[PDB]
DNA sequence: GCCAAGGGGAAAACACCCAAGACACCAGGCACGAG
DNA sequence: CTCGTGCCTGGTGTCTTGGGTGTTTTCCCCTTGGC
């Protein structure tokens, strides 16, 4: 089928060389300076600093879910609960 | 806007989508806020530890690099 | 330099895989360009009619008594309504409950309605749905008996509501049967081979359980298939063509040796349809609750076990004119995955790529496989997912989730090996959608270059060469000519070896 | 209300706090509240529970800081079928606000509830639901003592029998 | 101390031997280990219990310390 | 073969100490798989950091490094 | 004969599997928002 | 400027608990026996 929906998305898959951050800069670098002024004050970002935890972040969740969905799969469960997440954090041992 | 929201559930769901992670309790969508801002807080407070040895009131990517390495999630394409 | 090991594994694999995917596309288009004649599968359904006229209608003394009655013959209830007596097919109700509310016994009915028939995708099973419908009724008799009664009022809703779940479980079951029963060809027979050394197994637990609960039994071979008796004397049956694959698992590692039967057709435990099964048995203490001797009869009971099946085999394949060779897990070549719900190792087989050991059994006939695509491939994922495209587009693709990138390279070279054809992405795009589009529009869909779609344009397919690149945003570094200038700074100093 | 009113011209005609999220039992049940039970209203199933049957109402936050639950000890435990509950646990968002009415002239509700509340009333669902059942029920309700986790939940990540929960400690 | 010292150690120089022969190892490296095996089996039983828990079990299975030290990241 | 000479009630009890209540019998062999691909690694380094010091019997000071190095480290020891 | 100890039988408390259903998630669609 | 974020709806599907197994353990019945 030669329409729209399914030539660009299908190809999209292998246009996607590109590594588009998944959460909106602009929505995201408002709450790292949020987060920062719940830091400290001053603080300029640059934003090669917001894009360095913006793309760290993205990857990092999705590895979260990946944890998380082994532990919903654990469960013989689909969707995670919140239970998957602390299970994943807990076992990491990555927890404050 | 309130940018807590601004990691909307939508961005949420693409992260899981990629996670791998299939079906999604709206449960989900506020711990990951408070995961990732677990994960940020400790991120930016040693991104300020390094500033401030830099004599820095400007955060660097630098900064965040040396940073990720000593939370074990080294990241390259930054510096010279 | 010149260290690197040898070319790489998908360097020499290449050719053949780009020789597949020229393949695969001109074999894709004949096959579903001939399959494109065929159609479409039809079905029907009937009213849930309690009685034909008012006169057929019982005329029982809870009728007569007020209270609310249940016909068996007609899977009807008989309640009244405001005085009148009015049936309701058991069929049109949902469920029931029954509440004590101080002086008062009350018994709610619940009737399928839109919104209430919740689950079934029958959203609006009515045969006309925009109609008002009773969606409960809830009656009350108080739990004290009242002068000259036969029985208390809170009796006959006790008695109602307890006959109620008796009818209905039953009308259920019944109903169950047809779903369960409807698609299965009537096998001919088995023919047992009377009074010849029939190859027999005896310690073996059937997998699904005929019954509510499992059951051991052996399992014979015969003149055209199999007979499984259990020690409470059920008889199940086999035939030989109608298993699809048989797979046997040793109990190698394993706390159950194995037979697993993928069947061409499922077939009746009379609870229910299958087209899995297993006979197995336990290796060892699987609830240990918190030793040579012991440890040895592991060694030996195993060695005897696995002789012993061994042994069925092989005398089942010589008996079979080895018509059914028992296909065994190439183990090393079995990797960490979650075809259903939970992490499993996956193993490939002569034929099949399969996970016997847990419940339900997963079994993939690779004759079966369009082609796979490796999802969500990229270099941050610690783990992957894998897709297995169906020649007969009319049926989903499945999904082989989380499997661990570490095994990425070996299960390439494992589908290499087997003469099939995949392909990566870092994406996940809906396959129900891409399903239908393909089925919708397979000459154009073949025409866009078809499958080749999902190719990540690593080489130069003249079609596409150019892909969708260009230029990111950068002189392909090139270090200025001042840049080089310091190097001279790098004093002689002989600083002790 | 086309049929409604058309029933009610020819119709004779206390509160629901409507879409209540139970654990235990689980579901969304609808609170008929009546003089001397509440009729918990279900999708299938529903029960009365005398208010005298309540030994205890409690109040706890939880681990989230987003959710409360609230808990009834019921003695005797509801017959859920075959099964028994001694508790009646429910649980809300912090956030979950809602608006009740009660069928009750203002004068029985002042009587009834000494002006601590009103026949009309908006809020959170958890404090207002709270304070209407410690009315009809009359007993206080209970909340977590000083205990505050290192993690500041009021309750402690724990498992019992086959399954996790909230221990907390009152 | 829950492992018989010997065959213990008999696995410490076997699995030496694969790497290298020669290698024999003074009493304080090999209890040494056995102190860091304990401790590390010790937190990976929990952690698998915590599976256990998760996956509403009390009968801890393979696949529960396979998924504990998947997600632990002990593997490649 | 001393892999199997790592007796299950040994296993069986530091289970016991960690909690778990009930073990299926495959524990064995994967607490034993388990137990070599820790062993492994720990004494590889180990190995090395014996080989750096020129020496074929380790020290705890050449295993202290090869848990340390790994973050698996140990406790109660100076100098 | 009065008074007491022991083996055994039927059962209870537990860790685990199988079935049902309801809510809560994504999918679908029209609209507002700010990158 | 208009793609992205969102309020609303229906459905499912998929997570929860109910029904159930049989194993590890106790309290009880049955009967013989000793002072």
């Amino acid at each position: 089928r030669y329409r729209p929906g399914t030539v660009a998305l299908r190809e999209i898959r292998r246009y996607q060389k590109s590594t588009e951050l998944l959460i909106r800069k602009l929505p995201f670098q408002r709450l790292v300076r949020e987060i920062a002024q719940d830091f400290k004050t001053d603080l300029r970002f640059q934003s090669s600093a917001v894009m360095a935890l913006q793309e760290a972040s993205e990857a990092y969740l999705v590895g979260l879910f990946e944890d998380t969905n082994l532990a919903a799969i654990h469960a013989k469960r689909v969707t995670i609960m919140p239970k998957d997440i602390q299970l994943a954090r807990r076992i990491r041992g990555e927890r404050a | 806007r309130d940018n807590i929201q601004g990691i909307t559930k939508p961005a949420i769901r693409r992260l899981a989508r990629r996670g791998g992670v299939k079906r999604i309790s709206g449960l989900i969508y506020e711990e990951t806020r408070g995961v990732l801002k677990v994960f940020l807080e400790n991120v930016i407070r040693d991104a300020v530890t390094y500033t401030e040895h830099a004599k820095r009131k400007t955060v660097t990517a630098m900064d965040v690099v040396y940073a990720l390495k000593r939370q074990g999630r080294t990241l390259y394409g930054f510096g010279g | 330099e010149r260290t690197r090991n040898e070319m790489t594994a998908e360097e020499k694999r290449r050719a053949h895989q780009k020789e597949l995917a020229a393949q695969l596309n001109e074999e894709a288009k004949r096959r579903l360009t001939e399959q494109k004649g065929e159609q479409q599968i039809q079905k029907a359904r009937k009213s849930n009619v309690s009685y034909k006229n008012p006169s057929l209608m019982p005329k029982e003394p809870h009728i007569r008594e007020m209270k609310i009655y249940i016909d068996k013959k007609y899977e009807t209830v008989i309640m009244p309504v405001f005085g009148i007596a009015t049936p309701f097919h058991i069929a049109t109700i949902k469920n029931i409950s029954m509440s004590v509310e101080g002086d008062y016994t009350y018994l709610r009915i619940n009737f399928y309605c839109p919104g209430s028939a919740l689950g079934r995708n029958e959203g609006n099973i009515f045969p006309n749905p925009e109609a008002t419908f009773v969606k409960e009724i809830t009656y009350r008799a108080s739990n004290i008996k009242a002068p000259g009664e036969q029985t208390v009022p809170a009796l006959n809703l006790q008695n109602a509501f307890r006959i109620i779940k008796e009818v209905q479980k039953r009308y259920k079951t019944r109903e169950a049967e047809e779903k369960e029963k409807e698609g299965i060809v009537k096998q001919d027979s088995l023919v047992i081979n009377l009074n010849r050394s029939n190859p027999k197994l005896k310690d073996l637990y059937i997998r699904p359980n005929i019954a509510q609960k499992r059951m051991q039994g052996s399992l014979e071979a015969h003149v055209n298939g199999f007979r499984f008796t259990s020690v409470r004397g059920d008889k199940v049956d086999i035939l030989y063509n109608n298993i699809k694959h048989a797979l046997f698992q040793p109990c190698d590692g394993e706390m159950i040796i194995v037979l697993h039967f993928h069947l061409k057709n499922a077939i009746m435990f009379g609870k229910k349809r299958h087209t899995d099964v297993q006979f197995y048995t336990e290796v060892g203490e699987i609830t240990t609750d918190l030793d040579l001797y012991a440890e040895q009869m592991e060694r030996e009971m195993r060695h005897k076990l696995k002789t012993a099946f061994k042994n069925f085999i092989e005398k089942v394949e010589a008996l079979t004119k080895e018509e059914l060779e028992f296909e065994v897990p190439f183990r090393d070549l079995g990797f960490n995955g979650a075809p259903y719900r939970s992490t499993c190792l996956l193993q490939p087989t002569s034929s099949a790529l399969v996970n016997a050991t847990e419940w339900p059994p997963f079994v993939v006939t690779l004759d079966e496989v369009e082609l796979i695509h490796f999802e969500r491939v990229q270099f941050h994922l610690k783990n992957f997912d894998m897709v297995i495209v169906y020649k007969d587009y009319s049926k989903k693709v499945t999904m082989i989730n989380a499997i661990p990138v570490a095994s990425l390279d070996p299960i390439k070279e494992w589908l290499n090996s087997c003469d099939l054809k995949y392909t990566e992405g870092v994406q996940s795009l809906n396959w129900t959608k891409i399903m239908k589009t393909i089925v919708d529009d397979p000459e154009g869909f073949f025409e866009q270059g078809g499958w080749s779609f999902l190719e990540p344009e690593g080489e130069g397919s003249d079609a596409e060469e150019g892909d969708s690149e260009s230029e990111i945003e950068d002189e392909t570094f090139n270090p200025s000519e001042d840049d080089y200038e310091e190097e001279e700074e790098d004093s002689d100093e002989d600083y002790s070896s | 209300e086309a049929f409604a009113q058309n029933v009610l011209s020819k119709a004779d005609v206390i509160c629901i706090f409507r879409e209540l999220q139970c654990l235990t039992p689980r579901g969304r049940y609808d609170i008929r509240i009546y003089p001397t039970f509440l009729h918990l209203h279900g999708k299938t199933f529903d029960y009365k529970i005398p208010y005298t049957t309540v030994l205890r109402l409690f109040l706890l936050p939880h681990k989230d800081q987003r959710q409360m639950f609230f808990v009834i000890s019921l003695d005797p435990p509801i017959k859920q079928g075959q099964t028994r509950y001694h508790f009646l646990i429910l649980l809300f968002s912090k956030d979950e606000d809602i608006s009740l009415t009660l069928n009750m002239n203002e004068e029985e509700v002042e009587k009834r509830f000494e002006g601590r509340l009103t026949k009309n009333m908006s809020g959170s669902l958890y404090e207002m639901v709270s304070r209407v059942m410690k009315a009809l029920v009359n007993r206080k309700i209970t909340v977590p003592g000083n205990f505050q986790g290192h993690s500041g939940a009021q309750c402690i990540t724990c498992s019992y029998k086959a399954s996790s929960g909230l221990l907390y400690p009152l």
